[PDB]
């Protein structure tokens, strides 16, 4: 039954806002390796494949709308 | 080639030719549907998935 709970370990930790880019200075120039979505020109080959570009598709923009929750009389809003 | 008539003599000549390359550009657009990009990352669930 925890396998169902292990699903929520995957999906909730997979679906988050991206955290703030904060690296301590004592680590060095590792922070330039932590910038991937600003890179927008991926290399191509003679026969490119998904395994060559599965990293390329992984960066995607951050799009999440804001919903509205309305409680309506069933007479005004027609049911279909 | 010189000859024995009354024509003027011929000095040696020299020619210089200027040639250059031409640029060309090629490009095509691929579309990929958003669900196709997304469920390449979605987890394996069932033998229908």
């Amino acid at each position: 039954q925890a396998e169902n709970a292990a699903r929520l370990g995957r999906q909730v930790l997979g679906l988050l806002p991206p955290p703030t880019h904060r690296v301590s200075l004592t680590r060095g120039p590792e922070f330039a390796r932590g910038v991937r979505d600003l890179l927008s020109k991926y290399a191509a080959s003679t026969r490119p494949t998904v395994g060559s570009l599965h990293e390329a598709l992984r960066q995607a923009p951050f799009r999440q709308p804001t919903y509205g929750d309305f409680l309506v009389y069933s007479q005004t809003f027609s049911p279909q | 080639i010189a000859h024995g008539d009354g024509r003027r003599p011929n000095k040696q000549r020299q020619y210089i030719v200027m040639k250059a390359c031409n640029k060309h550009h090629i490009g095509a657009e691929i579309e990929l549907a958003a669900a196709d990009i997304e469920l390449l990352f979605a987890e394996k669930e069932t033998p229908l998935d």
